[PDB]
């Protein structure tokens, strides 16, 4: 669950 | 099937324009920073909001989006403090021995010593900008290279796609150079100094890295956790 | 004198200059551990740094520095251009280092290999020709350290001398048959590689330093000094 | 320094 995955998501 | 592909040269440097993310600006204290927290705490800080607009511009780099998410994060992961730098050092260019973190932060290199190793990495990073100083870099040429170091720095550590959009803005340096008015052999020779410069910003990227990791294990300064993964990514 | 060299004369100079490939001491019917396989690599990597420092003299320009800057040069891309030769002798040996000639590894420090051979990979999929490669190999030496030392001058030759090299890789593209778009995606191509070569040796100069702190792997007043060079 | 003499011969 990185925080990247979620802001690449938008 | 991309549609990066299919752009024109000038539709690339168009799109890769108007993705550029903002100048931001450091907190507004009128002290120049003099000690390792408060360096650190600054420029922290600034990164941490840096990244989140270089998460959405990586979005708009045109074939960026058609690779899977793992592939996203693999690139960003791998290639976010290089992005960084080439951004300080460009942004620092037209101000010669001093780095423009942010318009109302401007650091020299007697204020690398305050951080332990900074002044080396701030001596490779004024290097780098009087290097593009002296060959007259321009933000087209700009916006290229950092689309490239986007793509090119984790691609190994993986295909055919990333390639072929490096192609591409190969194809629009080239593009901007005989725009230009450069000869055929100012033009390949132009190319390859660019690209050359990109071996020394990873140099700098590998060697921020090991003082960031440092720094974070001295626990300076409380790091957000959107930093630390992207620092532990190279861990 | 090296500025006044001809697209071929600098090949073939550089094609000259090359380095012997070195035989390594492993014995199939000796047992290793992780320690002493990793001697193996580091005593071998001492014995080419030897062949490296008088390749260095044979690169053209390379003499023209002041020793200080030699010394600068050499230290900052020896890994670099260790790993650039290991990656082009491992080419033909898909899934394979061939560290030597009876050293032929395979991923069965993980890490660091896994990059090699994906660098070996990307070669022998460009097809790389040996003309390109000693060029590559030669703009390392040159190259890496220049951002790092009137010490202007100096920079100055290297730059020009680094353009010259240019010149040769084109030349090679354009006697290949390729267009002058494929010249410069080539040119392009083969330079980006040199930044992933770069994050190779940054890589291994930090196990690099771990090993010698474990104090379990040997490592020879050489490969300790050059290891100095990079804090 | 073994590198600086090694350059030197
Ligand atoms: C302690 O090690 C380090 C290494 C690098 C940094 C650093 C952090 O924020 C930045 C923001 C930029 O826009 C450009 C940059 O170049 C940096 C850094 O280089 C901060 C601490
Ligand atoms: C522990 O990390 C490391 C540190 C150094 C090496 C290393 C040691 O000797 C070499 C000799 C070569 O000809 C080519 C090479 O590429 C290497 C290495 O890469 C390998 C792994």
């Amino acid at each position: 669950h990185k925080i990247l995955h979620r802001l690449l998501q938008e | 099937n991309s549609l990066a592909l299919s752009l024109t040269a000038d539709q690339m440097v168009s799109a890769l324009l108007d993705a550029e993310p903002p100048i931001l600006y450091s907190e507004y204290d009128p002290t120049r920073p003099f000690s390792e927290a408060s360096m650190m705490g600054l420029l922290t800080n600034l990164a941490d909001r840096e990244l989140v607009h270089m998460i959405n511009w990586a979005k708009r780099v045109p074939g960026f989006v058609d690779l899977t998410l793992h592939d996203q994060v693999h690139l960003l992961e791998c290639a976010w403090l290089e992005i960084l730098m080439i951004g300080l050092v460009w942004r620092s260019m037209e101000h010669p021995g001093k780095l423009l973190f942010a318009p109302n932060l401007l650091l020299d290199r007697n204020q690398g010593k305050c951080v332990e190793g900074m002044v080396e990495i701030f001596d490779m990073l004024l290097a780098t900008s009087s290097r593009f100083r002296m060959m007259n870099l321009q933000g087209e040429e700009f916006v290229c290279l950092k689309s490239i170091i986007l793509l090119n720095s984790g691609v190994y550590t993986f295909k055919d796609h990333i390639h072929r959009v490096l192609d591409k803005i190969t194809d629009t340096l080239i593009h901007l150079m005989a725009k230009a008015g450069l000869t055929l052999q100012q033009q390949h020779q132009r190319l390859a100094q660019l690209l050359l410069i990109l071996s020394h910003i990873r140099h700098m990227s590998n060697k921020g890295m090991e003082h960031l990791y440092s720094m974070k294990c001295k626990n300076v300064v409380p790091l957000s956790d959107l930093l630390l993964e992207m620092l532990d990514a190279h861990r």
